[PDB]
């Protein structure tokens, strides 16, 4: 089901590409829990 | 006695031009606080 | 009679105008008061620095 | 070509920014809401503009229960992604080939409705700016266009006045011939930039005339009027009181409704906000309050935010 | 029937093109008017 | 009657003040409201109490559009009159024959509904409390009472616990024989006055149990139990954060609703107040805002108000 | 028919009065209990 | 009929007697306009 | 599995007992600010 | 499957508890910080006078 496999990528995979974009350019590069956490606990 | 769409458009335009005169007048500047 | 009609008209217009004026002004009152409070404390800080 | 340069004109803003002051900057229609609203936006870096936002809201039909968004903006490229509960993916990309020529596309997944997307190619010259936008094109089997097209031109005839026009062609299906929408633009600028006027005539018979002013460095106001046989018109006066600590906006309407919105910053990161509109032709009110946390992503920006 | 509507759309588009040409030509016209006055 | 004094019993609180601090000082139900409200009260005299009030409200069922109220209170007598838009007149008069014996009358005219008025006569003793209330008294042509009467008793069995009862009689028309209702009342107080419990059993079978603790001079917390074949119950808990500059109140409910009510005294003369609540089991909210100007009548009291 | 309910209410009120008398007496019997303690 | 005569006048006139009591006790005894005025213009 | 008025009354009583235990415990006492 | 049910339940309860916490806390936080600021200013005036 490659056709719908590409379909699921558009929804779930768009934001993490942006997230991966920022995390790549972050000088800190924390872990996924810290990225998704709205807390400033760093 | 008209009570027409022309009446309501005329009153809207009169209100607009009155507001324009008010905003141009230095009375608004007086309303504007010095600070 | 006409007196009661005029009284009701005056009361209604007074109520609506008062409500609009207060809800326009109280936020202005508090905001300008806070800003001028900041201004005066900043002036006092300048004076104590100098 | 030489005397054209000798005229010494300037580049006007875009049509979307034609009414920027009176519509967006001064008034509150863009910013107003109803009910409780909580916002959690935070930036991990500044020079590469990158931040993510959390939005909690209840009581307003337009705003969802919870939505999450993120955005990035480098020197020439801007990106923004947004997600909502029910998984309505929203994303927009803005890339600039040059400081004058910018390509940008908007995306919005509905997940239950046909997804709509708009693409905009924006170019500006020394004296005019051109935009072309479309909404869900489609090519018929004959090679003929089917969709909605948006394109406008705007040129400053004199350094204080500019005139513009927009062309809108919408081909819904191709069975019915497409219709055309032509609108006229008029913008005037004070020599001292004290006051700005803007007036437009839409293809739908709707005329929007707006006047803006800058009373001083901290005080400004504006007036606008709209209109639409069946003809209906409205007028709204308002003023924005900007300050270093709090921001006020007020509004009076010809339709007998009043509104006020107040952004009050209490901390460098805490920003409480209030808004409420009150109608009188039917004696009802709408009230909304909220706040915004803004936090840094790293210790350096965390220290910088406090100073 | 629809042919008349299509021709109306065509002439509207041609009018828009003429307006664009006129507005691009306009600044020199107004400059020379100011020179006259 | 000698050992009566030798047992040094203390004066119990009045029945209406049984759960006074829980239902009123701790919780917010009587204080809470919805929509925009404004309170404009001014005072002219203090040694004989004398002040008036203007109240402007909108977006609430209980609060009228505008109502005016004036109250007077001398050393022993209290008077209060209230007028509402639609000409609703209500008034309360307190005339104490002595410190222990007080006469009270409540008047309220609806002008379109039968005028409801209640008569209250209470006497307070050194070890027990008693009071009688009647509602709309009327004697039939045979000399028989027709209406509603309320009488309650409360006795200090010990300086720590006070148990009492209330007896009510209601004859609506006289054709139907009046019914009698007896409810049990119980109150206990900590030996060090830190925590207070209050439990009652209504004649209707409903059980109301309330409790409180004075955690500190700036914090209180209280929990109540209420329940009512057809048996239904509720559970609400909450705390109050009182302070010199402002006081907050908020509660938690078994019915899945939360509450907030904070009055913000920004000026010695001006107090802003904010309230709101959520209904999680219904996913709906209620929000209200308010402010209060209290102003002296004469220059001397204005100076005292300012300092 | 309603007479029986009427004297039932009378019984309830006289029981309430008796309970009032008992609770008035109660401080003294509590004092006696404390003496017993 | 006397209670009916009381019905109309007492409804309107209850507050006037309340303010007549207060106005007597006032040290200033200002005019009716100042009594009815919420403004502190004194 | 009851789903009964006795069930909900027992739940309410459990809430009452939990609340009174919590308040009598030093839990809110340490929750109570020193200021 | 059960994973989706658990995720939806967790998200709903998390959102509910978060909104309850913010609504119960923000007025308290602003009030206590305001009063603490007032304590700071009064103690600064006290030490300046002394």
């Amino acid at each position: 089901k490659i056709l719908t496999l590409t379909h699921n990528v558009a929804h779930y995979g768009w934001i993490p590409f942006v997230l991966y974009l920022g995390w790549a350019h972050t000088s800190n590069r924390p872990n996924f829990l810290n990225l998704l956490s709205p807390l400033p606990s760093v | 006695f008209k009570e027409s769409p022309l009446y309501t458009i005329a009153l809207n335009g009169a209100f607009f031009v009155a507001g324009v005169a008010f905003i141009q007048s230095p009375l608004m500047d007086m309303l504007a606080p010095q600070l | 009679s006409f007196v009661r009609n005029a009284f009701t008209k005056s009361g209604n217009l007074a109520w609506t105008l008062t409500t609009t004026a207060l809800l326009l002004g109280v936020p202005l009152s508090l905001s300008i008061l806070a800003e001028q409070q900041l201004i005066e404390m900043e002036k006092t800080f300048d004076l104590q620095s100098d | 070509h030489s005397h054209r340069q000798s005229l010494e004109l300037v580049n006007p803003g875009t049509v979307e920014n034609l009414n920027k002051e009176v519509s967006r900057d001064v008034f509150l229609s863009q910013y107003f809401f109803t009910g409780l609203r909580a916002d959690l936006n935070k930036a991990f870096s500044m020079n590469p503009a990158f931040q993510t936002s959390h939005t909690f809201s209840i009581g307003s039909q337009a705003l969802p229960k919870y939505a999450f968004s993120a955005l990035f903006a480098n020197d020439n490229l801007f990106a923004q992604g947004n997600i909502d509960n029910d998984l309505s993916v929203s994303g927009r990309l803005n890339y600039g080939w040059d400081k004058k020529n910018i390509s940008k596309v908007n995306l919005q997944i509905s997940d239950g409705q046909p997804t709509m997307c708009q693409l905009e190619q924006d170019y500006q010259a020394s004296d005019f700016s051109v935009n072309v936008k479309t909404l869900n094109p489609s090519f018929s089997e004959k090679g003929e266009f089917t969709g909605v097209a948006v394109a406008s031109f705007l040129q400053s005839v004199t350094p204080q006045l500019a005139l513009g026009l927009e062309t809108l062609y919408s081909r819904t299906d191709g069975s019915a011939p497409g219709d055309a929408g032509v609108s006229y633009l008029t913008r005037y600028v004070s020599k001292k930039q004290d006051w700005i006027f803007s007036g437009q005539l839409q293809a739908n018979g709707a005329l929007i005339a707006s006047l803006w002013r800058k009373v001083a460095q901290n005080v400004e106001a504006g007036i606008e009027t709209t209109l639409q046989p069946t003809v209906e018109g409205s007028t709204t006066i308002g003023a924005k009181y900007e300050y270093r600590q709090s921001v006020y906006r007020g509004t009076l309407d010809s339709n007998g409704k009043v509104a006020c919105f107040l952004e009050r910053k209490v901390l460098p990161t805490l920003s409480v906000l209030f808004c409420g509109e009150i109608d009188h032709f039917k004696n009802d009110t709408k009230i909304g309050c909220g706040l915004q946390f803004e936090t840094a992503g790293n210790q350096e920006l965390l220290m910088l935010q406090q100073g | 029937e629809k042919r008349a509507h299509q021709e109306q759309t065509e002439k509207t588009l041609k009018q828009a093109a003429y307006v664009a040409a006129f507005l691009w030509v306009s600044p020199m016209i107004w400059h020379l008017v100011k020179k006259q006055w």
